[PDB]
């Protein structure tokens, strides 16, 4: 079928820049009109910019002058390059293939996490949710881990390498007071299972190239 | 141009008739829908007023003119659960409406509660965590309180709750009470009650520092 | 013999691409013979908004007028203002005052390639045209019935003779002699 990619995201600091690129393929690119949406955490959707086929451009009041959307149609790339970054920019971007003058949204793009802030990247710390008579209920046991004090977002959180799926709950983030993310993954399991079996986290923060297994096991 | 859809959100059960309004500002020649489920990019679900995409199941259709437009969904399924969208063409900058959000009424479920006490590693860093775990349940309004020495929290705990699960249908909550090595040493019990309209009496889960 | 014919181009974002459109422009005019007391010409385009390009009476000559019709630059859109366009290239273009010859046959070419946003007052619009005794021919760009209607429509009685169809930008040329003849 039909696809925009998206790359280019990540966290910069207030008034700096950054550009997103969108790799068009399957269709006749040239000829549609693109635009760029965006969505701000725990907020709808927002039209950014568009660009013709012919390059008449396009822009939503608050990123007038502060964004350029431009297209390559030699590599089908479509582009959003963003300077002079406030806070209130922060969201994830969709690229987007419109319809007739562009204004219906045809295909989207994956989407890409774009954060401003003074904040500095920073592993999280990941401590253990061991399993014991208080995570214990039934004939299931409860235990998981602890994704601390981390910026930006995202982080993924697998566990034993991806052959335990079942009864895995990884909770969305929330920010700290610090300003720091934190998340915890958690996991039911047969009570019985704990004293034979082993449950291993895996956390993965590419933000800082951060990677780390932490051991569960009950007192 | 503004967009202003209704109900804001809804809780319906399989089978069930569901009907979003979205209002215009001003009149317009047609209006679009897109369907965003929970991680996902939104997918167009319905443009030109009535014409549905290419996956939308026939059991959508949507409808309207001037300023009241409406999506509905004449046998709601297990899969239609996402948020939808209306957004309109006509006039600049082009816009959407605050979204209306469809979760899946299911019948009553209590939670099973945990607790877990701050780890060995994290205190040996300055900093005490306390999670509680609320799992699986239904409906979603479920409330937790903490007590330190059977002293009411009120201060800096947060929770975080998870989107509704695409197989049981079920809502998993988690409050975390974080403190200082400082305080946290100062005291003996930690404790979270759970209150929920599937519990008969509110629930609780404790232990005293240490303890295994 | 005397006509005082206003083009009314589609420039929205939709239309693409530019050239085929303007190729279609100078194949049909370039058979024509413009002059103060001959065929004049006057082209409108809209989007978002409208514009004139040139008035009815700004240039005495065909190649005046070729020469000016490929120099236009597409302003594109977000929305498509067909009525707007066809509105404003009546109560506008058509006036004395923009080179409206007294007592001539007043005749409109349209072009676009999608529904227009102002669908609702695309009806009184023809109206105040045919009020006014203005011929119009319409041309869809297909590149479907709901559409082929709207356009038809645009167009005046017998819609057979006024109507015509095509497939893409790029055919539109494929009708500039049966457009040129029909509007003779
Ligand atoms: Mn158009």
């Amino acid at each position: 079928e039909v696809q925009l990619v998206e790359s280019g995201g990540g966290l910069v600091q207030p008034g700096g820049s950054l550009r997103l690129s969108c790799a068009a393929s399957g269709f006749t690119f040239s000829r549609y009109t693109m635009s760029w949406v965006r969505q701000a955490p725990g907020k709808g959707l927002e039209w950014v910019a568009t660009i013709s086929g012919g390059g008449h451009t396009y822009y939503l009041d608050s990123v007038k002058g502060r964004f350029t959307i431009s297209r390559d149609n030699s590599k089908n790339t479509l582009y959003l390059q963003m300077n002079s970054l406030r806070a209130e920019d922060t969201a994830v971007y969709y690229c987007t293939r419109g319809f007739g003058d562009g204004g219906y949204f045809d295909v989207w793009g994956q989407g890409t996490l774009v954060t401003v802030s003074s904040a500095s990247t920073k592993g999280p710390s990941v401590f253990p949710l061991a399993p014991s008579s208080k995570s214990t209920s039934g004939g299931t046991a409860a235990l998981g881990c602890l994704v601390k004090d981390y910026f930006p977002e995202p982080v993924t959180v697998s566990w034993n390498s991806g052959a335990l799926t079942s009864g895995v709950h990884t909770f969305p983030a929330v920010l700290q007071s610090s300003g720091l993310y934190s998340l915890s993954s958690v996991v039911t399991v047969p009570s019985s299972s704990l004293g034979t079996q082993t449950y291993i986290c895996n956390v993965n923060h590419k933000p800082s190239n951060t990677k780390v297994d932490k051991k569960v096991e009950p007192k | 141009i503004q967009l202003t859809q209704s109900p804001s959100s809804l809780s319906a059960s399989v089978g069930d008739r569901v009907t979003i309004t979205c209002s215009a500002s001003s009149s317009v020649n047609h209006m679009f829908w897109y369907q965003q489920k929970p991680g996902k990019a939104p997918k167009p679900w319905i443009y030109l007023t009535s014409n549905l995409a290419s996956g939308v199941p026939s059991r959508f259709s949507g409808s309207g003119s001037g300023t009241d437009y409406t999506l509905t969904i004449s046998s709601l399924q297990p899969e239609d659960f996402a948020t939808y969208y209306c957004q309109q063409w006509s006039g600049n900058p082009w816009t959407f409406g605050q979204g209306t959000k469809v979760e899946i009424k299911r019948t009553v479920a209590a939670p099973s509660v945990f607790i877990f006490p701050p780890s060995d590693e994290q205190l040996k860093s300055g900093t005490a965590s306390v999670v509680c775990l609320l799992n699986n349940f239904y409906p979603r309004e479920a409330k937790v309180q903490w007590k330190v020495d059977n002293a009411l929290q009120s201060g800096n705990s947060q929770e975080s709750v998870t989107e509704q699960d695409s197989k049981d249908s079920t809502y998993s909550l988690s409050s975390t009470l974080t403190l200082s090595k400082a305080d946290y040493e100062k005291h003996k019990v930690y404790a979270c009650e759970v209150t929920h309209q599937g519990l008969s009496s509110p629930v609780t889960k404790s232990f005293n520092r240490g303890e295994c | 013999t005397q006509l005082d014919i206003v083009i009314v181009l589609d420039g929205s974002n939709s239309i693409y691409p530019w050239e085929s459109v303007i190729a279609f422009l100078n194949d049909l005019l370039k058979r024509m013979d413009i002059g103060p007391k001959q065929t004049q010409v006057g082209i409108v385009q809209y989007g978002e908004n409208v514009t004139h390009e040139f008035n009815l009476n700004k240039y005495s000559s065909t190649e005046e007028v070729l020469v000016a019709a490929n120099k236009i630059v597409q302003r594109g859109g977000r929305q498509t203002m067909t009525a707007l366009g066809i509105d404003t290239a009546r109560k506008e273009a058509f006036t004395e005052a923009r080179g409206a010859r007294r007592g001539v046959k007043k005749v409109m070419v349209i072009v676009t390639d999608g529904e227009s946003h102002d669908n609702y007052r695309l009806k009184q619009v023809i109206q105040d045209c045919e009020d006014e005794n203005i011929q119009r021919f319409s041309i869809a760009i297909l590149g479907t019935e709901k559409f082929v209607e709207e356009i038809k429509s645009i167009a005046s009685e017998p819609t057979e003779k006024h109507f015509f169809n095509v497939s893409d930008e790029l055919a539109l040329v494929t009708i500039v002699k049966a457009l040129g003849e029909r509007i003779f």
